[PDB]
DNA sequence: CAGGATGTATGCACGTGACCCGTGCCTGGAGACTAGGGAGTAATCCCCTTGGCGGTTAAAACGCGGGGGACAGCGCGTACGTGCGTTTAAGCGGTGCTAGAGCTGTCTACGACCAATTGAGCGGCCTGCAGACCGGGATTCTCC
DNA sequence: GGAGAATCCCGGTCTGCAGGCCGCTCAATTGGTCGTAGACAGCTCTAGCACCGCTTAAACGCACGTACGCGCTGTCCCCCGCGTTTTAACCGCCAAGGGGATTACTCCCTAGTCTCCAGGCACGGGTCACGTGCATACATCCTG
């Protein structure tokens, strides 16, 4: 069970790293500066638009 | 093979850390309903009522076993015995 | 200035239960406090029963239930019988 | 029934999200044609917007 | 049960020594409920009288056994602690000047 | 008809109860003793929960009737109501 | 006295509902009359005790690397605090478990 | 079909005590049991204090005294200070 | 008024133990007993004085003692109440 | 002549369990109550009945404690009561 | 030393459960006003408590001898703990039927409330009896 | 079987408390009206119960060894019983005054009513975290 727990906590920290990456991308885009609660799909789509612009 | 009593300490720690109920549910439902039938027939029980009974009665027995331990230690034993339960209940007033 | 007590009824009950036997003032005080305590318990439990339900009135059902709860074993059975008998005689005719 | 429908809506949400990630990957030169994780797509999008 | 005796007092009408009126007054003034049913104090007075009769019976027995004619606190304590139901009802209670039962444990003798 | 379900309180269940309570060694007679104690405790709680149910003219014993029986005995319980 | 939004709680500076506490004091027949400052004082007390338990339960939650309070944390918050343990010493807590404690005589 | 709970105020207090920490539904049920128990204790004791003194009115003095009697140690002094502050602030306008 | 807990002499503790049925008393019992008694008295008297102060009296009455003991689960019969 | 150790202890147990007297001297107990009261409110007056109620409660409490303590000693296979017995009695009782 | 079979560590895709946010709706709470009772205040009296005194006495303190008990050590034998393989019943998901809890709506029987009348019982008093106390002796328990 | 001290039984003495009587105020009882709480019929829908098949963990039965519990012994210290001395409680009595109990009067706050609006609830929608299984890449051991 220690192995299962280890995989789970490592993947849990990977999810925390991905959340830091999402929040980093969000904070980079001025349209989302105050919109801290922006959902993943909206961050991706608005980031795509901002990058193309 | 471990020195006797070692696995007991492991168990103590495991069960004190955990929160799930120790007595199996279907047997306790049968026990509660068997006891209730002596007082009144055809009673239904709310699904949460039996859980409240497990929570209280199991926590009560945990508490009683804790005092039961103290009696044995005072008598200079490690092993608990019926005298310990009887002394704990006698001083508690049960 | 006045104060009310149960001592006269304690005395009457004793006169029926052991007709030749007296009761010292200290025993009378203890009996009086016993009456006070039991009254308070049954009334408190009847109140708790009324308020556990959505009910504003304390009735003989609240009190019968409260007596079944409060009194141990045979004492409950006899007390419940006495209460039921008294209400029956009172409401009869 | 309604539980399975909520699970279906959540499945559809993730499908739209994977499409959005695919579009974003294709939008950043450092990952065009490359194999990358979502963390890499987000981090490279971040450092590419900075750059 | 027993046949009705005509009377003004609710106790006499109920067949009780205990005061139905005073029990009703105490229920009303004691804030126990917004409303108090008419049969409620009759039931309660009967219960209080019954319990009083039990204690006084046992206490008079203890007084006779002590060869005395007046009940005193010692007899009340003796009456309580020798009866299991009363001792369960009054287990936490302290009775002034009652003393204790003569408990000497066999291991001491 | 439900009979003798007290035997369902197994030696391991009692052993876990005791271990959680800090006990290291358990006498073979503790199982017989603990079942008796548990039966007494359950009888006293269930009698009152049934009494509340019966007063309310219900046929279903609720978690609130149990909580009221426990509150009454001075062993108050949280999480099932208040 | 700086705040003065017009709910009695807000006028008192409390999160707990003063109007509700006032109903609950009028009900249950605690007495024939209830003072206006009674539910205010009582709501303040209930809020203080609530905050005390939640504080300690958050501390316990952080000690277990959790971001959410669970019954285990409430049990630990109470049983590791003498004042709360005296106040709630009769109280069984659903899924609370027990303190991690072993008697020294049982250890090597 | 409605029934009230203290959960919202528990949660507001939580957010003010710890700037970021959530609470499970089972823990919230426990907190509601707690609030109702403490209320019943204080309100009941305040009833006693009024009744013993022949008063009809529960005032701040009764609740303050009930708090001193019910809460141990530091909890008493701080609960009294908090309550006094809340009443003074409430009374100031 | 200081050191009045010494007013509880060893014989008084011994007599109370005799009513408790005790044959032999070790020498450390007396100090432990006084500690236990003083804690009990402090709790009861603090509550009795609390009732006295709430009632704005300067005099402690037996009823205050009774109402203090009731809250401890120790109902006392004989002194009113 | 000299009665054997423990004979007079049994005689005392018989005597005191037969009696109903207060066992602490009243006046020093009253002085103890007043000393303790000086912590809570300076300059109180005590009703005589309040002192008697306190004394009766304390003596009843201590007799109960000594009964429980005797059980603790006997369970330890010992005749003599010791602070361990008092502490265990109180700890089991929940004080 | 290189490559295959296996075990280990990592990343990706999916389903389950929980949480957070936003909308519409109603009950509940507050605001303004009134009348009424309860509690606050002053003035007064008497009861009880506080304090002190003197003398008598049991009860407390002290020291000593002595006996009985509390304490540590040792060895014997059992009952318990610990580990394996087989058997049993719990736990899970699923399906269907129905008892009862829960709610609404109608109506009568009951207790709150009031004014008027009355007696049970409370407070104080007088009187006599069961209790406590003492002295004297015989019977029973304790120590040899 | 004997000598001695503790306990009880018996008669005689005095006292404080129990028990009964009188006048009286206040709580209990009577009779009626009014509004409400509760009893009752009826209906809807959730929660409880019964049953089934399947997978799997937990309990059961068994054999084996030793930590522990029990009993026995020897030792030394600590508590009791007792006698002698010292200390403070108890009792009875007196005096001073503070503070509990009571009434009479006034004012302020709380209960109740009516009107209106805002906060909290139930519900649905969207997002999130988490655990599980599959595909991929990396490290250890075997063969020659």
């Amino acid at each position: 069970n220690v192995k299962r727990r280890t995989h789970n906590v490592l993947e849990r920290q990977r999810r925390n790293e991905l959340k830091r990456s999402f929040f980093a991308l969000r904070d980079q885009i001025p349209e989302l500066e105050n919109n801290e609660k922006a959902p993943k799909v909206v961050i991706l789509k608005k980031a795509t638009a901002y990058i193309l612009s | 093979r471990y020195r006797p009593g070692t696995v007991a300490l492991r168990e103590i720690r495991r069960y004190q850390k955990s929160t799930e109920l120790l007595i199996r549910k279907l047997p306790f439902q049968r026990l509660v309903r068997e006891i209730a039938q002596d007082f009144k027939t055809d009673l239904r029980f709310q699904s949460s009522a039996v859980m409240a009974l497990q929570e209280a009665c199991e926590a009560y027995l945990v508490g009683l076993f804790e005092d039961t331990n103290l009696c044995a230690i005072h008598a200079k034993r490690v092993t608990i015995m019926p005298k310990d339960i009887q002394l704990a209940r006698r001083i508690r007033g049960e | 200035s006045r104060k009310e007590s149960y001592s006269i009824y304690v005395y009457k009950v004793l006169k029926q239960v052991h007709p030749d036997t007296g009761i010292s003032s200290k025993a009378m005080g203890i009996m009086n406090s016993f009456v006070n305590d039991i009254f308070e318990r049954i009334a408190g439990e009847a109140s708790r029963l009324a308020h556990y339900n959505k009910r504003s009135t304390i009735t003989s059902r609240e009190i019968q239930t409260a007596v079944r709860l409060l009194l141990p074993g045979e004492l409950a059975k006899h007390a419940v019988s006495e209460g039921t008998k008294a209400v029956t005689k009172y409401t009869s005719a | 029934d309604k539980r399975a429908h909520h699970n279906a809506l959540e499945r559809k949400r993730r499908d739209h999200i994977k499409d959005s990630f695919h579009s974003l990957r294709d939008s950043v030169p450092s990952l065009q044609g490359e194999k990358a994780s979502r963390a890499q797509i987000l981090d490279k999008a971040t450092e590419y917007i900075q750059y | 049960g027993k046949a009705r005796a005509k009377a003004k007092t609710r106790s006499s009408r109920a067949g009780l020594q205990f005061p139905v009126g005073r029990v009703h007054r105490l229920l009303r003034k004691g804030n126990y409920s917004e409303r108090v049913g008419a049969g409620a104090p009759v039931y309660l007075a009967a219960v209080l009288e019954y319990l009083t009769a039990e204690i006084l019976e046992l206490a008079g027995n203890a007084a006779r056994d002590n060869k005395k004619t007046r009940i005193i606190p010692r007899h009340l304590q003796l009456a309580i602690r020798n009866d299991e139901e009363l001792n369960k009802l009054l287990g936490r209670v302290t009775i002034a000047q009652g003393g204790v039962l003569p408990n000497i444990q066999a291991v001491l003798l | 008809v439900l009979r003798d379900n007290i035997q369902g309180i197994t030696k391991p269940a009692i052993r876990r109860l005791a271990r959680r309570g800090g006990v290291k060694r358990i006498s073979g007679l503790i199982y017989e003793e603990t079942r008796g104690v548990l039966k007494v405790f359950l009888e006293n709680v269930i009698r009152d929960a049934v009494t509340y149910t019966e007063h309310a003219k219900r046929k279903t014993v609720t978690a609130m009737d149990v909580v009221y029986a426990l509150k009454r005995q001075g062993r108050t319980l949280y999480g099932f109501g208040g």
